[PDB]
């Protein structure tokens, strides 16, 4: 089994610039017949993967000359000149020199570069309706930030709380190129109503200080 | 004009089997292999095996021997993969891809199907609990306000969530569902100007077809107690 390793998993690039995606194989892809069978694909969400480059550098049918491939042995690069919005998606390499099995890299997703943006953070106590049901979820939205990396920390009565937290992240927004995140801390109503303060803290490269949103069950 | 059209999404119980199809068009079907490839969410493609559309010969990745069976119906230009003894770990998107016979054995898989999602679970149909998320009680001092809707504890996917029956589409973030203890949870936020809410009603509308449920939750300002 030839292992294909791709970097980076996420690649920011501004439109009009060249993007470079790398692939490394665990074993040389030079066949004894002199050819090197390293190929590149593009997958957009919910669409068929499309063959872009085959045999290191040969463009497949209909693929524009903005796409080129290079490399030898174990190290390969896909270059996309003048990146456009229709180029956005996941690019992945594959080898067919040592088969079976056919093996694939883990993919690199293009990210559009934009101006940094701090998240807009909002915290939500449990609804009266959920509390009547016997449960308690506290929700924190961290919306419209860039770049994509972010950390959320929950605290109950000032103490960090990791158990009971579920997170979800949106894909990059097509309008404004920002990212958003939702974090939910779920406790029993019994445990929720034993404590007073609930806090969601967002850490993002836009500030050395976290953005803190909190409430107290005791008073508005 | 090459196309590989795969069959639709499947929801299957633990231990059962499913058979998915890959219909080819726009080329000489019998001059190609059809390969099958697995894509677990957020993982590298994993090759399963191939079948020759020329003579029906098969070869399986040992990890899937006993699990997957390939067939072809030459007359309908259709390849099939059957999966038995399905487990949670079989939940993935499965692709078919063609590989020519005539340009050497090392030629790439050159055209792919769009994928078939297979979800495997022992869970029973369960309608969501839908909770409106009004802001913390107090005074919205900002120019805008963010509201939420929490859709907790349902099975299977999908749900549909709208705000004001679709009339409120801007400033919405509906988050991918997360699966915990066999059930899904999803949330959505909507951000409007503070002169919009609470003076105008904002309602989250949630439909879960599998339980045939349809819920509206108006977002109400929280009281001071």
């Amino acid at each position: 089994q030839v292992v294909m390793t791709q970097s980076p998993l996420s690649l920011p690039v501004s439109l009009g610039d060249q993007a470079s995606i790398s692939c490394r194989s665990s074993q040389s892809l030079l066949h004894s017949n002199g050819n090197t069978y390293l190929h590149w694909y593009l997958q957009k969400p919910g669409q068929s993967p499309k063959l872009l480059i085959y045999k290191v550098s040969n463009r497949f049918s209909g693929v524009p000359d903005r796409f080129s491939g290079s490399g030898s042995g174990t190290d390969f690069t896909l270059k996309i000149s003048r990146v456009e919005a229709e180029d956005l998606g996941v690019y992945f390499c594959s080898q067919s020199t040592h088969i079976p099995p056919w093996t694939f890299g883990g993919g690199t997703k293009l990210d559009i570069k934009r101006a940094d943006a701090a998240p807009t953070v909002s915290i939500f106590p449990p609804s009266s309706e959920q509390l009547t049901s016997g449960g308690a979820s506290v929700v924190c939205f961290l919306n419209n930030f860039y770049p994509k990396d972010i950390n959320v920390k929950w605290k109950i009565d000032g103490s960090e709380r990791q158990n009971g937290v579920l997170n979800s992240w949106t894909d990059q927004d097509s309008k404004d190129s920002t990212y958003s995140m939702s974090s939910t801390l779920t406790l029993t109503k019994d445990e929720y109503e034993r404590h007073n303060s609930y806090t969601c803290e967002a850490t993002h490269k836009t500030s050395t200080s976290p953005i803190v949103k909190s409430f107290n069950r005791n008073e508005c | 004009e090459v196309q590989l059209q795969e069959s639709g999404p499947e929801l299957v119980k633990t231990g059962a089997s499913v058979k998915i199809s890959c219909k080819a068009s726009g080329y000489s079907f019998s001059n190609y292999y059809i390969h099958w490839v697995k894509q677990s969410h957020g993982k590298s493609l994993e090759w399963i095996g191939f079948i020759s559309c020329y003579n029906g010969a098969t070869f399986y990745n040992q990890k899937f021997k006993g699990k997957a069976t390939f067939t072809v119906d030459n007359s309908s230009s259709t390849a099939y993969m059957k999966f038995n003894s399905l487990t949670f770990e079989d939940s993935a998107v499965y692709y078919c891809a063609r590989l020519p016979i005539q340009f050497g054995n090392f030629y790439p898989m050159d055209y792919w199907g769009q994928g078939t999602t297979v979800t495997v679970s022992s869970a029973k149909t369960t309608a969501p609990s839908v909770y409106p998320l009004a802001p913390v009680c107090g005074d919205t001092t900002g120019s805008s306000v963010t509201l939420g809707c929490l859709v907790k504890g349902y099975f299977p996917e999908p749900v549909t969530l709208t705000w004001n029956s679709g009339s409120l589409s801007s400033g919405v973030h509906t988050f991918p569902a997360v699966l915990q203890s066999d059930l899904y949870t999803l949330s959505s936020s909507v951000t409007v100007t503070s002169s919009t809410w609470p003076s105008q009603s904002i309602t989250c509308n949630v439909a879960h077809p599998a339980s045939s449920t349809k819920v509206d939750k108006k977002i109400e300002p929280r009281g001071p107690t």
